[PDB]
């Protein structure tokens, strides 16, 4: 019910960098995906890599509107938080 | 849960023996029910030891 | 020149001596691999899941 | 502690499945079971990789079909539908109706409702 949002953010940014091929300093918590080089078919593969790393399932309705790194982090954290119940 | 998963996997006969302390607030009830003894007998009956 | 010739002879005969026992050491290495699988933490995780 | 009383029905099918399971659990040595476990894990990883490839392919295909549908501009797809396809949350009929809706009116954001989980089938003393 209480998630270390800092850890989740670092891991999100590392996954994004490894997927796209850019270096970790360029990935900023407010950087959108369109400028980091992401095109639709890869704002999906990024979602799949995220789920595969964190072992969770994303809520799809909210996953339709993911456009910045901070929304990715907050989605993942709200998923991890609601795990027991 | 650790005790149960150990007993079921057969790995219990080779672990190092343990000491565990169960405390429960005072018993001045009208009943003679005691949940320490009940809990340990449930552990010993669920696993059939 | 002479001492390295004696070493070459011991090296060739070491080739032969290594190959003549190759089935024995092969079964030995297979047994080592076998019994190496069954003392990891991975095997413990399997036993607990079972 | 939470078993639904439907997984505890005694039926003629279950007293034979008991023998299958008792063989697997008491009549087979844990070492062979461990080897089979490793093999099955590797196989499942390969299968998952294949399924993910197929899902991405489906995303392009339907993004292409929405173009015929709208006739004009629309080229996107729905990420919601991609994620729902990856987690097996669509019945085949829902997929077909979505494809038809795309082909006829574009409208990439109109999604079939969701599939409900299948209940355990019971007949009688039989199974
Ligand atoms: C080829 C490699 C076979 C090597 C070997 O020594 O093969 C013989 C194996 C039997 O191996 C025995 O396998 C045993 C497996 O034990 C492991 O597994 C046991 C449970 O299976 C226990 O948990 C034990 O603690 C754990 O170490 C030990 O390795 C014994 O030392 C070893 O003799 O048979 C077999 O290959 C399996 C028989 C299938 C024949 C069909
Ligand atoms: C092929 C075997 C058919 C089983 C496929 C099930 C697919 C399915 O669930 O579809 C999805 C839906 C079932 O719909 C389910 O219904 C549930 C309520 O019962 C809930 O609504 C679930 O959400 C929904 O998934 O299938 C259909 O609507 C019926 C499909 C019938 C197909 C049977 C074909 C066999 C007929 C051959 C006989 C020929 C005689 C002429
Ligand atoms: C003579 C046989 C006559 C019966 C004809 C077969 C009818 C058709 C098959 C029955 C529907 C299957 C029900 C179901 O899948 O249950 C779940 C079962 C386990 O049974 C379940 O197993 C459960 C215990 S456990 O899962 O094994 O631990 C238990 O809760 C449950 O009661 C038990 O049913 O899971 C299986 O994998 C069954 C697959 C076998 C199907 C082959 C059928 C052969 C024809």
């Amino acid at each position: 019910a209480a998630v270390d949002k800092a850890k989740v953010l670092e891991d999100v940014r590392s996954i994004i960098s490894t997927q796209l091929g850019t270096e970790l300093e360029k990935v900023a918590p407010e950087a959108k995906f369109v400028d980091l080089g992401a095109d639709s078919l890869d704002t999906v593969e990024i979602m799949m890599a995220l789920e595969e790393k964190f072992e969770i399932a994303l809520e799809e309705e909210g996953a339709e509107k993911i456009a910045t790194v901070q929304d990715a982090a907050d989605m993942i954290a709200a998923q991890i938080a609601a795990k027991g119940n | 849960g650790s005790l149960v998963c150990q007993i079921y996997s057969g790995l219990f006969n080779k672990q190092i023996s343990k000491n565990i302390l169960l405390v429960n607030p005072k018993t001045t009830s009208n009943n003679l029910v005691d949940y320490n003894v009940l809990l340990i007998q449930a552990l010993a009956g669920e696993t059939e030891m | 020149p002479l001492t390295r010739a004696v070493l070459a002879v011991v090296r060739v005969r070491e080739l032969l001596r290594a190959l003549l026992l190759l089935p024995f050491s092969a079964v030995g290495g297979a047994v080592a691999a076998w019994q190496g699988l069954f003392n990891s933490q991975r095997y413990e995780n399997f036993l607990m899941s079972e | 502690t939470d078993i639904p009383w439907a997984e505890k029905r005694w039926t003629l099918f279950s007293t034979v499945w008991y023998l299958v399971q008792q063989l697997r659990f008491v009549g087979t040595p844990p070492a062979l079971r461990y080897v089979a476990f490793l093999g099955w894990r590797a196989l499942m990883f390969q299968v998952y990789a294949a399924h993910k490839a197929l899902v991405l392919w489906q995303c392009k295909l339907d993004a292409g079909l929405a173009r015929i549908g709208s006739g004009g501009a629309t080229a996107t797809f729905s990420k919601t539908m991609a994620l729902r396809r990856l987690h097996w949350r669509n019945s085949p009929l829902a997929e077909a109706l979505y494809a038809l809706n795309l082909y006829k009116t574009g409208r990439v954001h109109l999604l079939p409702p969701v599939a409900k989980p299948i209940p355990r089938p019971t007949f009688f003393w039989l199974f």
